[PDB]
């Protein structure tokens, strides 16, 4: 997906009293047209097993 | 010949300039905001 | 290819429809719903050409339909499936045709499909209005249909010794009676009607009605049984609907239930018109009477063969429905009119239909006296005509109806995306 | 009162309330009181 | 640590020529060992690979 | 895991422990460690399905377990990039190293509950499409039924 | 070109086996070839998306 | 065990059925549709002997039905279910029985299940033919039904002071009258009728009609309201359905809407019969009139407790429907006949039933004057019979019906796969 | 914002509902069904809570009535332009920015839609979305979708109404009258009533505009004396096995169509007019067509555009909107606002009519005889103003409808308390 | 700013009042009352833009009022509050004015605060003489007042066709 997306995701996750590091934010938000990066996902397993 | 061509006819769409792909990013979070003094809600505790 | 291959593939198209309907207006940007995934994979299964979500599912379905029309149109090609064999055997044919090999082939998972199917018959709430697939299996392989599937009685009607028709009896039931007449047994969409009509009173007592063959497989649940004076919304004459809170209770019995079934009560009943005659016991003399059974009708478990296999047909000629084909044709027809092939097709269908009949009679020639009153898509009518030929004996006629039905159903399913414009 | 019947246990015995009441808050071994201090933050992260 | 951004199936590029062909094309000029013909039927036979 | 405890030790605990009236959360959690095993079991189970579903019936009706396991293994292995050994997870106890069908059985009695974590779901969903496509190419290859 | 009309055609001679242009020289008469070869340029082209 | 546990399992079986319908002829060789995935899940969660994929789901399902019949048949075993404590509370029973142990277990995801249910009553197009589950929760826990679920008002019917019945009034309504009679309130499948019959003109002006307790929970939408003269297709007498374009307008009002609702207009109306009485204003004097409210009927929010808790019942005896069980029993019955058990099962049920009524009465003994006129599966009637023992407190009568219903419903759900051999 | 945006979002909410129904009592513990996965990912798309899906929905409904109540806020939606174009609106109302955004994936959505019109068994009782599109963008409706004829009715030249015509058909005729053409829920009736016999021969009936878009399948055509279950006088259902055949003809089908016969018919009254051929003189007759009715392909425009409306006043239905209001209406009374809403609702419909006529002033003689949710009525009232040009009226009805449906969808979860 | 922001702050000032009353004559040395801590914590939150801890309220409280009077006195400043929009919507406006930025800002905890408000209408013995907050919400957002809250009927009186007045009668 486009880096912009990654930012919106990670940044909205930031828990109370925190923000996504700047440099990371900027590199992510500065990405231009045609650039892509892997979608961030929350990995949860089936503990019960 | 026409039919032989029309059989071997199929289109594909490709992007002129390849996508620029990146690696993941370490989602580092840092503190923000200022904290004030919050006093205990119950007040002095009973003795002993 | 084999009849099975056609049915299998039809079932796929029917399923493609199903999932298309499931997806309509449920296709949002950030969601890939299970329904859409399946639909997508099914498209693939049909025409391998469109793989991926990318492809415009329209063109590959269109191409499919198109060839189907030019196939089912040229008797030279689709001739093979118009033969006696194709309908009663699973012998893989020796056909070397383009359409066949590209679209017709084993599509269902065996044996799981078959297991699931039987498990269905026992399901609590089967499809209220089932796919053509089910009817196809019923009419061709004589398979079973679900036990709880609802049915509209009148569709089940067929001619018997006494009554030559169900609807026609309306005009008679309207005319006041000369004297007490023989009983009548008619059916509506949602209810069954029986009784005796007279110009003079009918004494209290025991009266017996023979359930006609066609209705001997009916069963009702959640039914009210009362006295009426209307049929299909028409006034029946020679029947009193009067009653007093004082009157002596009326009651009837079915060979299936040891207990008495009450009439004119707010009780929801369950019984079956199977295995015998109905014993009505008029509690008070009435100047003509008509009993009404109104509820949810269903064909008795495992007896559905009668209807779909054309066994319930005893006389010549009889009344006959179209196993609801008419309802499915709509789309395809609408599509024919849209591109102006409605006439060209109707012509080709006539030969299809003619050659079909030809191959059922030895020696190979259209029987004489065969004149069609309606076009290829008014089945119920053409069925009546086929079933009316005195030349060929009953069975051959019956098969012809059945075999023709399947080809018609196949059309209803396969041609819908037709656009050669 | 039986909280968890003998049938459903690795060990033999019925898991009665008398076998839970003494210990801790007295809650049935069945439903124990969980330390939910970190709960807010968790919920907001989609964590279990 | 809740977020993981990894690529499942890295995809690789390829040129049209490298596509796996599924059909073979043979050409024949159909004549006759009976009558003498000058308009042989240039025919194309397409078979699976 | 087990160990023994003397409630009597609590004596000096009562007379000797000195509270600090304050909680020293100096450490930091490694909140997510420990899944390694679960993941593998989760995949082992999910692959069993993807195999069975396509087979149209319980693999064990026509295959010896040793066969089914070798397949599940290779597949799981590719998904994790590590040599996997299904057998070891199902023993009667930590004591013996001997495999136990009855435990493998109970493991299968518990159908896939949640959706597989995204990274793997993609891999599998993709394979499943290819298998579907590839499968339709069967009517191409030169194989007749008689 | 295709007349005095410039266009971007698929370079068929690089697809060896599937070089429809060469495949057409098998045709019988001088022009049925050129005709076919021309139809080729008209159909195998790089079109705007 | 727990009543809940039985309901949960019923729900699962009910859904196993649902997904079986969903998969019928949608099970192709290349894909495993989300639907089948889920079906497989349940199949596995229900199977004892089966390891993973259930090769032949008929087997485990059959085995289950067989044991269920074996269970619900022996009063010794299913005894615990017939005590007032099982229907009134969620107390885990100390009863060890192979069946209960193996099949009856908590199967619904709490608290999610409930929230989805609540969220539903509020949704746009609920299921028109709901699962037994919903009804079970209504009749047993007295929970709400979806606000937009439609129903046929005639089922809602119960007896009140004036009329001791709905269908019965038909006979009377068809008899020309002597003098101006009292008002009538009847109900059909798709509409509600009310009016005043007379042999001589009824002056123009206002007339109040008391909305009977049973209908005071109804609501209509897309309803047409007009003057008619037939009830269930049976001509009503002592009423004129004539009128002229010149006639003054006739309108009525409901205590819920400040505006008058026109009559004999092409306008589609929406109003509720809850709040009091309707105020009709006959614009022109008519020789007996009958107003028809034909549209979609629904049960006002938070009022479904009347219908399902048997609280809309005030007289004795009383007419009473069956909450549709009759419609679901079909399959099971069909199976029972196919293997002769039909008789035996019945006898075991009368036993079940007797033993049930027993425990609901202090001192533990069958009440005198109790004789059933119909079999266990014609519930509608047996409910009347039970709701007619004037020697037994009213409330206990109600509970008995409710309770017996749940046991019947369960049978309808669990027995279906029964192939005793 | 955009008219489209509202539709897309509405459509999403209807999806939520659909899947909420699909999940009811199918939420077992050892299993995550496909339906629930989807329903979950859907709640996710609403608010920019995953625990109790009731709270984000409540919040949404609440903010919605809050918005649809103040003319100052939802005013932008009440202008002639909103219903007309797909122009991005300049509005800063946080209800809009939070919930109304494009939701459907294009072009895939449209593709599936058309592919649907061609499906064998479409939804018998469709969502509002389909209707919304039909009434606003004038898109097609599925070819096999059933429809109750009577809704399609519209006032025409001779007949002023449908249901009203009942009481008249019930009065024994003076002398041979003009032919009639009524419609019920499941059938269509046409005929000629008289107090004295009608010769045998040819008789032409011309299908009124509203019915010229109708088509039937699995149809029985016979003679009756009942309309909506009311006796029709001046007509006889009498017949004799000896009677000569009675057939009729339709422009589209070259062959004869039998009456009082047990055969199931298929034909479309869309060529112009039925051509009945009476066989035996009858003392007033009424032919009935009972079957499955659909609207001919690419002709539903007429009905949904209010273009089958010629006369005035005309009697019209409400496109079933009433049936969807039930829920929201229930929640309104539950929290005592049924009154307040109905008032704010009046200003909405009032302010809407305004923007449609220049100069900007409520027409003379605008009197509503019914409340906001008895649409079918207000619809005719709007369609009755001799003041305002006709077409403008039609738009007002269509435009108001859309907003009404929107309410019917978005408010359901309302709970201020 | 937000009509909500004003209400929120008002609610806080009212809370401060409430706790000042609770603490009156209950301030004993050597004893830190739970009430006094809450009173103290609220003070802090008032001057949150300039402090993180407060010694004596005498001053910031005064300052706040003085500035407030200086605010609703000048139309130029508090003008934004006199517009039709401020009473209708919750749109966060932008006003460059020391008073607004320094004192008027979100105070109540959402959504927990609302939950409690609802649970209250259901309470057995609500406040007999409620705070202004409640009234403010009723009159502005039209929310519900507690079911058991007593009221003097005469206040409820309004004019109707029959009798024009209540006291006049």
């Amino acid at each position: 997906c486009h880096p912009t997306v990654v930012y919106n995701y990670l940044s909205s996750r930031a828990p109370n009293f925190l923000r996504l590091d700047d440099q990371v934010s900027l590199k992510l938000t500065s990405a231009g047209i045609g650039t892509l990066m892997p979608r961030p996902v929350v990995q949860l397993l089936d503990y019960d097993l | 010949f026409s039919e032989l061509r029309n059989f071997f006819t199929g289109d594909v769409v490709i992007r002129d300039d390849p996508f620029d792909v990146w690696d993941g990013v370490k989602a580092t979070y840092i503190p923000i905001g200022v904290h004030g003094v919050r006093l205990d809600p119950n007040g002095d505790q009973p003795p002993l | 290819m084999s009849r099975q291959m056609w049915l299998d593939t039809s079932a796929l198209l029917e399923a493609i429809s199903e999932y298309v309907v499931r997806c309509n207006g449920d296709t949002f940007s950030g969601l890939t719903t299970g329904d859409f995934n399946a639909l997508s994979n099914m498209f693939t299964q049909l025409s391998v050409s469109s793989a991926g979500y990318v492809s415009d599912p329209r063109v590959p379905l269109q191409t499919m339909s198109n060839m189907f029309v030019s196939f089912i149109t040229s008797t030279d090609r689709c001739g093979y499936m118009l033969r006696k064999t194709w309908f009663n055997s699973d012998t893989k044919p020796t056909v070397s045709d383009d359409f066949i090999t590209t679209y017709i082939r084993p599509r269902l998972q065996v044996p799981m499909s078959d297991t699931v199917r039987q498990l269905n018959n026992l399901s609590l709430q089967p499809s209220a209005k089932p796919k053509l697939y089910e009817r196809q299996n019923a009419i061709m392989k004589g398979l079973d249909i679900p036990y709880s599937e609802p049915i509209e009685p009148c569709k089940l009607f067929r001619s018997v010794a006494g009554q030559t028709g169900n609807i026609p009896m309306m005009g008679i039931l309207a005319t006041p009676p000369a004297a007490q007449q023989q009983p009548f047994f008619v059916a509506e969409r949602r209810r069954i009607l029986f009784g005796i009509r007279s110009n003079a009173a009918i004494p209290a007592g025991a009266y017996q009605f023979v359930v006609p063959a066609w209705a001997s497989v009916l069963s009702v649940t959640g039914a009210y049984v009362y006295f009426t004076n209307s049929f299909f919304g028409t006034i029946i004459a020679g029947v009193t609907a009067t009653a007093t809170a004082a009157d002596a209770a009326t009651t009837f019995t079915v060979p299936t239930d040891a207990n008495n079934l009450p009439v004119q009560t707010d009780s929801r009943l369950s019984f079956s018109l199977g295995g015998g005659n109905i014993n009505l016991e008029l509690g008070v003399a009435k100047t003509g009477f008509c009993v009404a059974i109104e509820g949810e009708f269903t064909i008795l478990a495992n007896r559905s063969q009668a209807y779909y296999t054309l066994n319930s047909i005893t006389q010549t000629p009889t009344s006959i429905d179209d196993f609801d084909v008419s309802d499915f044709l709509t789309t395809f027809l609408s599509q024919l009119r849209a591109c102006g092939q409605y006439e060209i097709f109707s012509d080709a269908m006539d030969q299809l239909t003619n050659s079909l009949i030809t191959n059922y009679m030895d020696p190979p020639a259209i029987p004489a006296g065969l004149a069609f009153t309606s076009p290829w898509f008014r089945f119920s009518e053409r069925a009546r005509t086929i079933l009316a030929l005195q030349n060929v004996d009953l069975n051959i006629r019956k098969l012809i109806v059945r075999h023709l039905w399947v080809i018609t159903s196949l059309i209803a399913v396969f041609g819908r995306y037709y656009r050669p414009n | 009162e039986i909280l968890i019947p003998a049938d459903q246990t690795s060990y033999g015995a019925n898991e009665t309330r008398a076998l839970s009441a003494p210990y801790l808050f007295g809650a049935p071994i069945n439903m124990l009181a969980p330390d939910a201090r970190l709960s807010t933050y968790k919920r907001d992260l989609a964590l279990p | 640590q809740s977020v993981v951004s990894r690529t499942p199936i890295p995809l690789s590029k390829i040129g049209l020529q490298d596509v796996k062909k599924l059909f073979d094309i043979n050409v024949i000029k159909c004549g006759s060992s009976l009558r003498i013909v000058d308009e042989p039927q240039v025919t194309f036979i397409v078979s699976y690979a | 895991l087990h160990q023994s405890v003397d409630p009597q030790d609590l004596l000096f605990g009562v007379f000797g422990i000195v509270p600090q009236y304050q909680i020293l959360n100096e450490a930091v959690p490694d909140f997510f460690a420990g899944g390694e095993d679960i993941l593998i079991l989760q995949l082992i189970r999910a692959v069993y399905d993807t195999l069975s579903n396509k087979l149209g019936r319980n693999p064990a009706d026509i295959f010896h377990l040793e066969e089914v396991f070798k397949v599940i293994e290779e597949i799981v292995s590719v998904l994790v990039q590590q040599k996997i050994d299904v057998r070891k997870y199902f023993t009667e106890s930590m004591r013996s190293g001997s495999f136990s069908k009855p435990r493998w059985d109970n493991f299968l009695r518990r159908p896939v509950a949640q959706r597989l974590p995204n990274l793997y779901s993609v891999i599998m969903t993709q394979a499943d499409h290819v298998y579907n496509y590839m499968t339709q190419l069967t009517h191409i290859i030169p194989i007749t039924d008689c | 070109f295709v007349g005095e009309l410039p266009v971007k055609s698929v370079t068929l001679n690089k697809l060896g086996d599937r070089n429809m242009d060469a495949l057409a020289e098998h045709l019988l008469f001088e022009h049925d070839v050129v005709n076919a070869q021309r139809e080729n340029r008209i159909f195998y082209q790089r079109k705007s998306a």
